[PDB]
């Protein structure tokens, strides 16, 4: 999962990115 | 700046949404406000 997750909220003009409910 | 020559940053003044969690109106009238990507030291500085 170490690799997995080494392979792969901005603000902007009215853009906004919710965070997921399970981290 | 076009007199010192000094490099400023732009960044927008925070924005965002606001979510009322309610318990529900047929248990209680409460209710508790979510200002979202927004720090708690600006929250209360906004009109309405
Ligand atoms: C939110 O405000 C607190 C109070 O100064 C600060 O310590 C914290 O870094 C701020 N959060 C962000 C993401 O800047």
């Amino acid at each position: 999962e170490d690799l997995l997750f080494n392979k792969v909220a901005q603000k902007f003009n009215g853009l906004t990115v919710l965070p997921p409910l399970l981290t | 700046d076009p007199q010192t020559l000094e490099i400023l940053d732009i960044t927008p003044c925070s924005f965002g949404g606001v979510s009322v969690i309610t318990p529900g109106t047929n248990t209680s009238n409460q209710v508790a406000v979510l200002y979202q990507d927004v720090n708690c030291t600006e929250v209360p500085v906004a009109i309405h």
